[PDB]
C-alpha cells in the first residue's frame, strides 16, 4: 500500500512536522530563554537554502525573560514583512552558534 | 653530569621507574592497563613500558653520556593495581614535550605504541589515554572546521542531522547509485554516504560516482530547498589517487567527502585534512578496522584515544558508535569521548573512562556519528545520549523502508523533528519516546510503516569492551 | 532474476552462509577465528561476518534487486570448530575479485577487517589469514627492489647482512648521531638505523640528521672497502613532509631509507613504495604498533596477513622478530610468514600457521629483519632460523660494547662470519654454536669482551601468540 | 639445474616444440597459422615461432644457463594442419605470464608478432587469436567508460545509436563542416563524426573544426531535446599535440573524441584512453589500416585479435565491419569478435574463428561501429546482427539524401526505430525487414525517398577472410 | 567603483576580536545594506582560533552580494591579507581575488615593506584594491624628538 | 550570559582593568611603561591601551554581546608607578592565546603595539617585555639552525 512520496519544498528544523500552533512555537520559545539563548527574528524575501543572510529585524533579545515579548516582535515583524518568510533563531553566545531556528511565518500564498 | 660508562644489563626500574615524579603540564602522559609475565615485577614492567617507548633499550650503551638522559627518559611515574583484577595494573607514564614531532600523530603513536606492546616479560598491555598537553595540541591544525563552522556553512540549526549509508555496499552501478541517493535525499535527509569499502571498483568507477551523486544532489535540494550533502569517499591506494578524487569533488562543488583514517592511515589522513582546510570541503572520518584495535579490554588501544588522535590530525565528523545498535559501544565511555571530541575542557573521571583532563585550546569539535543498525524506534534514544550536535545515520534503516527511500527519509527525519520538538517541550525522551513515535505515526503514514517495519529489532548483547 | 521485496530483517545464514560454496582462483578467501556470543549460532555468526564485510546490511533494502547480489555477496562457505577450544571457530570466507580495488591494501583492509570486529553478536574475532588471488596480486607494485635487486645493489652477497639502531632511543644531537654512526659502520657492520621514534624533533631534526648521517656513511665507507647505508626514517605527519625527506635522502645519494608502515598508514606506504621504485631508493619497513593489532590470539589480526599486506603496499625490509630477543615471537608461525614473505609458493600448512596456499606470481620477496634484544650469543640461532637472506639488528647488542661502537660492530661481524663460515663447512649451529662462538673469541679480543658481557641474557616467557 | 655450454647451432624443436605442455591459466596462448617452406619440418617451424618469439636466438648461447630457461621459454604445445588446405597448419604456443609488461600492448604485440613472421624458414604466417590471461587481462585499464557506463551518460537506452561521417572526407571548410554537422544531429541522428584522415589540415585546421562543431552541438541539442555528439578526431603527429587536441574538445566540454589506434599506435592510444577515463570523455576508435593487416587468411593478424587488444588498451567504441557493406567482412568472425568485444566471458568456437575461450574479470564491453557502405534497407540486417549494443552509422547514406542532411537523417533514425518496434513486437526483421521498412515508408516521406534512392544497391563479392 | 562626488564611508567591525565568521558577514551585511560604502576587518583579525580567515572570507563575500543587490551601488570589504609569511600572504590574497573580493587589506609596517611591496605589485597584476593600516607607526612616529615623522611613512607607503 | 545594550561611551577601566587579574599560563603578558596626559587616570590609562590593544573601541557596540567578551578582552591587571619618575607607570596586561595568529610575529605586533601608542591621552608608550607563553613559541620554528647546530655545521 505504498505511497510515491510527493515532491514538497521545505525549511529545515521542525518544517516535517504539522505547522507549530502558537502553543508550540511559544513552547519553544520558552525553552530558549530557559537554555539561555538570546532570540532573533530574521525576514527573507526568499527561503534559497544557499544563502547563509536573512535580514535582522531590529536586533537580537538579548534582555528576554518573556516569550511573549518575542512572540510582540513576531507580529510586529510580520505585519510589515507579510510577503516575506519569519523565522525565529536562537543564538549561544557561549559556543557562538545559532542553537534554534525555524520558520513561524511563510509568504502570503 | 653524565659520569662513567658500565656496559651491561641493568634492571628498567633502576632508570625509567621514577614514582616520585610529578608530571610537567608540558609533559605527554599515558595510561596503560598492562599484566606482566609471571615473575615480572609490576614496576620493573611499567619502567620497561617507559623505557622502550622512549629513550631506552635493553643493555647499557655509551652514548647515553653524550646526552641528558634525565631530560629525554619517559619516567613510569605511578603504578596502581587494578580493582577486583588478578595481576592487571595501571602505569602512567610521562614523556617530555621533546620527543615528538611537532603536529605528527603518526609521530606519538609510534614513539607511544610501536614496540612495548610485543615485549615478551609482558602477557597483554592496552593504551587507556593519552593526555596531550596544550604545547603540543596547538601544533595540530585539528578538524578542517568543526562543529560550529560546519552548521554555519550548511544552514543546519537546531537539530541533529541526518544521514543514510547507500546499500548494498557494493554491486551498485554508479547511475544506479545516485538514483538511490535522489531518492533518499529527497525524502528530507542531509546527507547520503558512500559505504567505506566504496572506492574505485570494477562495477563502478569513482569518477563515474561523483559524477552521478553530483546530479542527484542538485536535483534533490532543489526539490527540498534545504542544503543536500553526500559524503564522497576519496580513500585510495596512494596519497595522489586520494588527492586526484578529493580534488573532483572540489571541482563537483561537493561539500563534504568521506575518509577512512585508520586503513589509509594518518600520515594520508593528516594531509587531506590540510587539503581540505584550504579548500573548504568537509571531512566525515569513517573508523574502519577501529575494532581490530579497540575491543577488547586486555590489549589494544581504547577508541578514545584514537578519537583523539583524530580530533588532531583532522576530520568534521567521527563515527562514535550507536551504543544501542548492532555494532558494540558502552554507554558510559561513549559519553565520555563523545566530549572528548566535542569540548575544550574534559575533566577527568574514570567512570566514563577519562583517566586525564583534557584541554583543547580552542581546537574545533568533531561531530559524532551514530551510524549502524539502527531505525526509529531508536530514535529518543540517540537524540538523549548525543544531543543536537551529532549526526544520525540510517542506512538499512533507510533502504529497508516497505515504500523505498523517499518514504523510508520521511519516516526518519519525522520521527527525529517530533522527538526534538517533544525534548525543547520538555517530555521525557527515555519514559514517553514511544509514545512520541506513535503520536507522530498517526499522521505520518511512512513513518507508521517504519514503526511497523522494525518494532521488533533489538541488538542486546554483553559488551566486551567493559570499563 | 531478481524478483521480489520483501522488507525486514532476516537472518544472515540466509544469504551469505553458503556451505556448498567452492572458491574460485581469483576469490579472495579470509580465515577468522571467533567466538559467537552466547545463544548466537556459529554459522549465523559466520555469516554476518561475511555479510558486513561484503554487500549487506542489517535490514532487507530494496535495492539489492537493482544489481546481481549472487555475484557480490561474500561467502561463509566453511565453518569448523577450534580443536580443544570451547565455543571457538574459524570461518572461512570467499570475496569475489571484484570486490576490491586494484592495488590498494587500505581499500582489502576497510573491507575485510572496517566493521567485523565490532559486532554485537560476537565476542572476539582475529583474522589469521587471507589467500590473495593472483589476479589481484599483479595489481600490485610490491617491494621496489627485493631481495635479489637488493644484494645486487649493495654487492652484499652470502651471508645475513647486519645492522644497528643508535640508541639512546631519542637525545642525541644529529652530530653525535652521526658519530655513533661512523663508529658502528666502520667497525663492520652494513647498515646502521635510526629508531622508529626518531623523526624531527626539538633536539634534532631531520635534515641536520640527513647531513651528518651522511658524512659517516662516505667515511666508514672509504675506510673499510666495503658499501654501508643508513636506514633514515623518513616517517612524517603528512604525505608532502614525507616526500620532501624522502627527497633529500635521495639528493644525499643515500640508498636506503625507513618507514612506519603503521602508524604512517599504507596510502603514504604505498606512495614511499612507488617513489622508491621511480629513485632507486631501497625501503626499510619498521612494523610499529604491529602488537598492539597482533599479539593475543583471540582478537586481532595475525602478523602474517600484515606481512602479506606489506609485501603488496611495498618494502624491500621487513622487521619480522627475533623469536629468541626480548619481544615475543613464535617459532613456528614465524618460520611460516619468513617464507610468506621471502618465496613464490608457499603451501597451506597449519603447523606453521599457514591457512591458505599462497602465490606471488614473480612478486619480489621481502628481507625479513631480526631486531629486538639479541646479542652474539644468538648469532647461531639467528643464522640457522632465518638463513642468508635476513638482516640481523643489534642496537644494544653494538652500543653497549665494553668498548665501544666499533668494537661492538667487529664483534657481532666476526660472531656471524664465523657462523657463516662453520654452517657452509657443516657444523651444526644449534649443537656448536657456542663452541663456534668461542673458537672465535680466542682470537677476536672484542668478539670475547661481548661473549663476556652478555653470557647471562636470555628472555623466555610464555608466548601469548600460540597457534 | 642448468649444465654444460655447448657452442654451435641445435634445432629449435629440441628446446622449444614440448606437445606434453599442458597451459597453465597464467600462459598467454597464440595460434598461428602457418606454411613451413618446404624440407622445413612442421614441429620445427611450431618451435622456431615459439623460439623468437620469446627466449631462444639462432645458434647456442652460454647466456642461458645463467638463468632458468624451462620457466620462461614459450612452448609451441600442439600442432595440427588445417583440415583440406596443404601444408598449413596451426601451431599453438603457450607464453610465460613473466614475459610481458603490465599493461602494455605493445610489448605484448612486440613478443608475438614482432619477428617470426619474417623467418625464410616460414612462406607465410598468421596469428589467429590469443587467449589473454586473466591475470594479465587485469594490469590493463580497458575502455576508459564501456557500454553500460556510456549509454548512462548520454541517456540513451533501448536501440542502436546512429551516427554519420561527414562528406566529402576532406575539403570543407571548418564552418561548412559545422553546418553540416548541425542538420545531420538535427534531423534525429545521435551522433555526426570526423572522417579518419581529418586531422589538422591548410583548408581546415582542427581548432576551428572543434569550436564550430561545438556550436552546432548545442543548437541540434537544443532544438531536438536528446543529447547529441561528434567524435572530434584528435589523431595527431605527436603525442604532444594529441592531447593538446583532446584538452580542447574537454574544455569545450565535447562528450566525446576520435583515434585512429594503428595508425598513431598503441602507445599514444594507451595514452589517450588513460586520459579519456580521468576526464570523463568518450572514446571512439576508428581502426585504420586493419585491413592491410588483417584482410588475407595466409598472412597478418586477424582483426579479433587486434580488437582484443584494444579492448586492453582502452577504447569505447570500436569500428567492426558491417558485414553487408562496401568493406569486407565475414559474418560467422564477426558475430565472434563482437562478442569478444562486448562479453564477459566467450567460449571457444571454431565455427566463429574463437580459438580461445577468453575471459574479461569484469572489464568493459566496447560498443561495436558498423559503418562502411550502409544505408536505410540494410537497417533490419544490422539490427538482427548486432542488436541494441551497436552504433551504425551513415555517411553517405545521410548526406547523400535527396533532400540533404537533416531528411537524410530523420530517414534513417525512422527506419531504425522502426526495425526495432517491429523486433519488440516479434517481427522478423530478416522476413519482414522491406515490409517493415515499406509501411513506415508510407508515413515517412523522407524515409520513402531513401528507399526509393538506394533500392538497387547491394555489395556482394567473394570474401577473402574465409574462416 | 562607480563613487564619485563625496568622500567614500566605511566601518571596522567590533569587538575587534571574538565573533565567529557567520557573526562577522552578519555585522558586515547590516552595515553596508544601511549605506555604508565599505566594510572593513581590524586590524589585528588575521586568523585565529574563534575565527580562522577562510570562513571569515566566505563569508564576508555573501554579506557583500546580499547588501549591494539591494542597494544598488557598489560594496566592499577590506579582508585582511596580513600572515605569517609570504606564501601564506599571497594565499590569502589569492582567495579574496577567487571570490571577486574587490579590495583586501594589508598593514604594512607589521608585516614590513618586502612583504607590502610583493603584495601591492600582485594587486596591480590582478586589480584588487589595496587598503593600507599603519598599525604600530606611533611606536616610531609620535614624539618630536626621537624617531621618523609619519610623512615620511606616508611617502614611502 | 551576555545581556542588554546600551548605547554610547564608557569608561574602559569599567571593562579593563582588572587588577583581581591572574593571568593564565597560556596568557601572553606585555609590560607598558607609560605617561598619561594631564587629567586622564592612570587605570584609564592602562584599560584604554589593554582596550584598543585587544577587543574595545570608543563607544558600547552591541556585537559585543553575539560573543563572550570575559574571555577575548585584555587585561590590564597591574599597574604600578615608575619609582622616582613623575606620572610614569608600568601597566601589565594579559592577554589571551586566541587573539593571536599562530607562528606570527607579524600579528603579535599588530595587535601589542598597532594603535595604542598614538592615543591622544597618553604622552607617550613604551613597550618594555612581552611574555610569550609556550604554548604559543610552539608554533614559530625559530632559528633555523640556532648556536649549537651552527658550530657543528
Ligand atoms: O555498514 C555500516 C552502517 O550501515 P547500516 O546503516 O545499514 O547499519 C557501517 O558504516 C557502520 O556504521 C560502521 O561502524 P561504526 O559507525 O560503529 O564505526
Ligand atoms: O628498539 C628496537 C630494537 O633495539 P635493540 O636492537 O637495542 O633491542 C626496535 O626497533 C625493535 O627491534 C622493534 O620490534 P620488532 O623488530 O619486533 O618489530
Ligand atoms: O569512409 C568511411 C565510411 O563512410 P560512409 O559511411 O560514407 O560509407 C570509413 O569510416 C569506413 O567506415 C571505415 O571502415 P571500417 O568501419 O570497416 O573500419
Amino acid at each position: 500500500s505504498m505511497k510515491t512520496l510527493p515532491k514538497e519544498r521545505r525549511f529545515e528544523t521542525f518544517s516535517y512536522l504539522p505547522p507549530l500552533s502558537d502553543r508550540q512555537i511559544a513552547a519553544q520559545i520558552e525553552y530558549m530563554i530557559e537554555q539561555g539563548f538570546h532570540p532573533l527574528i530574521e525576514f527573507n524575501e526568499h527561503s534559497n537554502p544557499e544563502e547563509f543572510y536573512w535580514t535582522m529585524w531590529k536586533l537580537p533579545l538579548f534582555d528576554c525573560k518573556s516569550p511573549q515579548q518575542v512572540l510582540d516582535e513576531v507580529r510586529e515583524c510580520r505585519s510589515e514583512y507579510g510577503d516575506c518568510y519569519i523565522r525565529v533563531a536562537g543564538f549561544d553566545n557561549i559556543k557562538e552558534c545559532q542553537t534554534v531556528s525555524f520558520i513561524v511565518h511563510r509568504p502570503g500564498r | 653530569s653524565a659520569a662513567g660508562y658500565k656496559a651491561g644489563v641493568k634492571d628498567y626500574k633502576l632508570t625509567y621507574y621514577t614514582p616520585d615524579y610529578t608530571p610537567k603540564d608540558t609533559d605527554l602522559l599515558a595510561a596503560f592497563r598492562f599484566s606482566p609475565q609471571p615473575g615480572v615485577p609490576a614496576d620493573e614492567a611499567g619502567a620497561a613500558i617507559a623505557a622502550e617507548s622512549s629513550t631506552g633499550t635493553w643493555t647499557t650503551v655509551w652514548t647515553d653520556l653524550l646526552t641528558d638522559m634525565d631530560r629525554y627518559k619517559g619516567k613510569c611515574y605511578h603504578i596502581e593495581p587494578v580493582q577486583g583484577e588478578e595481576n592487571s595494573y595501571f602505569a602512567f607514564i610521562a614523556y617530555p614535550l621533546d620527543l615528538f614531532e611537532e603536529g605528527s600523530v603518526t609521530n606519538i603513536l609510534t614513539s607511544i605504541v610501536g614496540n612495548v606492546f610485543g615485549f615478551k616479560a609482558i602477557r597483554s598491555l592496552r593504551l587507556e589515554d593519552i593526555r596531550f598537553p596544550v604545547a603540543l595540541v596547538k601544533t595540530f591544525q585539528g578538524p578542517p572546521h568543526g562543529i560550529q563552522v560546519e552548521r554555519d556553512l550548511l544552514n543546519k540549526y537546531g537539530r541533529p542531522m541526518l544521514g543514510c549509508t547507500i546499500k548494498p555496499k557494493l554491486g551498485l552501478s554508479a547511475k544506479n547509485y545516485g538514483r538511490a541517493v535522489y531518492e533518499c535525499l529527497r525524502g528530507g535527509l542531509d546527507f547520503t554516504k558512500d559505504d567505506e569499502n566504496i572506492n574505485s571498483q570494477p562495477f563502478q568507477r569513482w569518477r563515474d560516482r561523483f559524477l552521478f551523486v553530483a546530479d542527484a544532489i542538485h536535483k534533490s535540494q532543489a526539490e527540498t530547498g534545504e542544503i543536500k550533502g553526500h559524503y564522497l569517499n576519496v580513500t585510495a591506494p596512494t596519497c595522489e589517487e586520494m588527492m586526484k578524487r578529493a580534488e573532483f569533488a572540489k571541482e563537483l562543488g561537493m561539500p563534504i567527502i568521506m575518509h577512512d583514517f585508520l586503513t589509509a592511515g594518518f600520515t594520508a589522513n593528516t594531509t587531506l585534512a590540510k587539503w581540505c582546510r584550504d579548500n573548504g570541503v568537509l571531512l566525515h572520518i569513517h573508523r574502519a578496522m577501529h575494532a581490530v584495535i579497540d575491543r577488547q579490554r586486555n590489549h589494544g588501544i581504547h577508541f578514545r584515544v584514537l578519537a583523539k588522535c583524530l580530533r588532531l590530525s583532522g576530520g568534521d565528523h567521527l563515527h562514535s558508535g550507536t551504543v544501542v545498535g548492532k555494532l558494540e559501544g558502552d554507554k558510559a565511555s561513549t559519553l565520555g569521548f563523545v566530549d572528548l571530541m566535542r569540548e575544550d575542557h574534559i575533566e577527568a573521571d574514570r567512570s566514563r573512562g577519562v583517566f586525564f583532563t583534557q584541554d583543547w585550546a580552542s581546537m574545533p569539535g568533531v561531530l559524532p556519528v551514530a551510524s549502524g543498525g539502527i531505525h526509529v524506534w531508536h530514535m529518543p534514544a540517540l537524540v538523549e545520549i548525543f544531543g543536537d550536535d551529532s549526526v544520525l545515520q540510517f542506512g538499512g534503516g533507510t533502504l529497508g523502508h516497505p515504500w523505498g527511500n523517499a518514504p523510508g527519509a520521511t519516516a526518519n527525519r519525522v520521527a527525529l523533528e517530533a522527538c526534538v520538538q517533544a525534548r525543547n517541550e520538555g517530555r521525557d525522551l527515555y519514559r514517553e519516546g514511544g509514545d512520541i513515535l506513535r503520536e507522530a505515526g498517526k499522521w505520518s503514514p511512512e513513518l507508521a510503516a517504519a514503526l511497523d517495519l522494525w518494532k521488533e529489532i533489538k541488538f542486546e548483547f554483553e559488551t566486551m569492551d567493559k570499563l
